[PDB]
RNA sequence: CGUGGAGGUCAGUGACGAAGCCUAGACCGUAAGGUCGGGUCGAACGGCCUCUAGUGCAGAUCUUGGUGGUAGUAGCAAAUAUUCAAAUGAGAACUUUGAAGACUGAAGUGGGGAAAGGUUCCACGUCAACAGCAGUUGGACGUGGGUUAGUCGAUCCUAAGA
């Protein structure tokens, strides 16, 4: 339990969570800054496209020496990859979040994801040996995933909020005055 | 599923190295269920396993 | 039987992450290298290649 | 799961073209203080349970073989009994069922010392079927009473 | 739309100047790219056959001018991608050049 | 306790290129191999002017 | 001014939440700091007069523990090497079989052994941990089976030696 930031109402939106998961860190979190802000069919498919290698996910914050792609002119970024095993184990999150979104029964015409948040674990550490008997760490980098997918609803255009005038005397009297003479 | 096993106990019951075991692809049922020296046995009587016999090596331009 | 199980399962999750290849290794590790935090690479009988 | 119907009580209409079977075992009450219930209980071959003043020990005698599961064993007298006892129908047998000297033509005790001779190897390749997954045992229930 | 039309196939147009290591394997890349681009499809499967005629001059000297056939099968039950399928299949001729794409009835 | 802090066989390894000079208890695979002892800035070791 | 403890004192504070912790929230002191409000918290804790000390860290190539950037970079390049189909399987470049190609080329990558290794041999169910990659596989995991000497070696004798 414990889900991160909600904001909405847990009665209209749906939660689905990943811990303890073998992924690269770094890619899962891009991955996730890529998906974010989507809705749920149009992303399916967007994966569904990267996992058929044709489109790419951008790279955000660790894209430092990557070769250049042919493709990342779509989202105005030079640097994208095709991260096979975060992008299948996002398919399934996303896909256990439509599954209990349909559990759950509301209306998932308009559900688009709401909230992400890609976190790290506690690091895998194996034992690898180097020059002269050297022993150094060998760490991978476990992920954590939270999906909070929510369905678009109505604003309200009601503006609230009203303003409360002070004038000096001098601004009232200038006040009056100009509605006696506005005639 | 395995096979490994019963490949080398059919060559050493036969007498022959486990490269020269043939085996049916079609037929693998029985000889997945067999694993006795007499199943072995019945079924290369039966002909389910081939010899595959030495490679010719001539020596005719010799 | 299966409480005993689940007692399994999340007893070798510690072994797991300290990445023991099992209940059994032990394999510790040494804080420092003598043959590596010493000596004077000076002219002659070098430490190592 | 249970592959059963889980006594459809609802419907039970009798129609012609077929046979029926009507089975029925009651158990008598003795002096009992109140109500309680009656089940069944099996019986051991060990004597290493406990000791009681009425304690049966047994062994059950009747057995069938599952022919959903294929196998074979590693013994001369195990494989001619199993084939044999595949040539015989599938039913719970006894033992001394099997013998090419059952017929008794003529009584005497000649017959009978061969037909144990021939059941001693039948026991042995027997225990080794009960040792594989070839058999089941037969249970042998007492009835007896516990209070609610 | 079961169809089945015999194609011709030259291996010097996509094998010239290949490493010598991976004749072969660039040879079965390239002989299943060619039926996916001359049928349409997703799924290819290639023959036993057709394997053992590609390799049998030789994992670096594979024959240039090699005749295949190309049937179309209609998936199986329970097949998610779609019921287009493509099965490849040898056949041998008497001399290389002199013949052309030809498409053989059903029967 | 007056021998407290003091089992131990630490010897110092000298001036070190990214080593300190605190004598460090030799051997291998002991985990404590290469930690040192004798001092009060080292773990388990004794405390300086011990209460007599 | 601050901290661990002791003696008294405030018929001291406390499950209507004490200590601890976070706080671009509010006050006081020139300051070390103190008080309060707010959030979590679940069991003890302060002011006043003295006494007592293992009592106040930014460092010492300080010790222990934890984690960063360099970075998804270097790299995963000796031994000439793999291909297709089928089956299992949620999932197959690597598991099994079949169909091909290969190499070791008998001072072998074979067949035995000696030191050493000590249950790893093998069977069955199973793959979170490991086989830097996946593993449906294992020299991995869990449960069991297996070595039969009047003739093989020790035990018998002796050398340089003790």
């Amino acid at each position: 339990a414990r889900y991160g930031a909600t904001s909405t109402n847990p009665a209209k939106s749906a939660s689905a969570r990943g811990s303890y998961l073998r992924v690269s860190f770094k890619n899962t979190r891009e991955t996730a800054q890529a998906i974010n802000g989507w809705e749920l069919t149009k992303a399916q498919k967007y994966l569904e496209q990267v996992l058929d290698h044709q489109r790419a996910i951008p790279f955000r914050r660790f894209n430092s020496s990557i070769g250049r792609t042919a493709q990342g002119k779509e989202f105005g970024v030079t640097k994208a990859r095709w991260p096979a095993k975060s992008v299948k184990f996002v398919q399934g999150l996303l896909q256990n979040a439509a599954a209990n979104a349909e559990a759950k029964g509301l209306d998932a015409t308009k559900l688009y994801v709401s909230h992400i948040q890609v976190n790290q674990a506690p690091k895998q550490r194996r034992r690898t040996y180097r020059a002269h008997g050297r022993i150094n760490k060998y760490e991978s980098s476990p992920s954590h995933i939270e999906l909070v997918v929510t369905e678009k609803e109505e604003a309200v255009a009601k503006a609230a909020e009203k303003k409360v005038v002070r004038l000096t005397s001098r601004q009232r009297g200038r006040i009056a005055a100009q509605k006696r003479i506005a005639a | 599923a395995n096979l490994r096993t019963q490949k080398r106990l059919a060559a050493s019951v036969v007498g022959v190295g486990k490269r020269k075991v043939w085996l049916d692809p079609n037929e693998t049922s029985e000889i997945a269920q067999a694993n006795s020296r007499n199943a072995i046995r019945k079924l290369v009587k039966n002909g389910t396993i081939v010899k595959k016999a030495v490679t010719v090596h001539s020596k005719s331009r010799t | 039987r299966s409480k005993a199980d689940r007692m399994a399962k999340m007893e070798r999750r510690e072994r797991n992450r300290h990445a023991k290849q099992g209940e059994s290794d032990r394999h510790n590790a040494v804080s420092l290298s003598k043959h590596l935090f010493s000596g004077k690479r000076g002219v002659g009988k070098t430490d190592f290649r | 799961f249970t592959n059963v119907s889980a006594i459809p009580s609802d419907d039970f209409v009798v129609q012609s073209g077929e046979v029926y079977l009507i089975d029925l075992k009651m158990a008598s009450l003795e002096h009992c203080t109140k109500k309680g219930l009656v089940t069944l209980e099996t019986v051991d071959s060990y004597t290493g349970k406990s000791h009681k003043a009425g304690e049966l020990i047994a062994r059950p005698g009747a057995y069938v073989r599952d022919f959903a599961q294929t196998h074979i064993l590693k013994l001369k007298t195990s494989r001619q009994l199993l084939t044999k006892i595949d040539k015989q129908g599938v039913y719970p047998f006894k033992l001394s069922h099997l013998s090419s000297n059952f017929p008794f033509v003529h009584e005497n005790e000649e017959e009978l010392q061969s037909l144990k001779k021939d059941l001693k190897s039948f026991r042995l390749g027997m225990s080794e079927i009960s040792n594989n997954y070839l058999c089941v045992e037969s249970p042998i229930q007492i009835a007896r009473w516990v209070p609610w | 739309d079961v169809v089945t039309r015999e194609y011709t196939i030259n291996l010097h147009k996509r094998l010239h100047g290949v490493s010598f290591k991976k004749r072969a394997p660039r040879a079965v890349k390239e002989i299943k790219k060619f039926a996916k681009l001359h049928m349409g499809t997703d799924d290819v499967r290639l023959a036993p056959e057709l394997n053992q005629a590609i390799w049998k001059r030789g994992v670096k000297g594979v024959e240039y001018r090699l005749r295949l056939r190309i049937s179309r099968k209609r998936n199986e039950e329970e097949d998610a991608k779609n019921p287009l399928f493509s099965y490849v299949e040898p056949v041998l001729v008497a001399s290389a050049k002199g013949l052309q794409t030809v498409v053989v009835e059903e029967d | 306790s007056e021998k407290a802090g003091h089992q131990t066989s630490a010897e110092s390894w000298g001036t070190g290129r990214a080593v300190a000079r605190i004598p460090r208890v030799g051997g291998g695979g002991t985990g404590r191999s290469g930690q040192g002892a004798f001092g009060n800035m080292c773990r388990g070791g004794r405390m300086f002017a011990p209460t007599k």
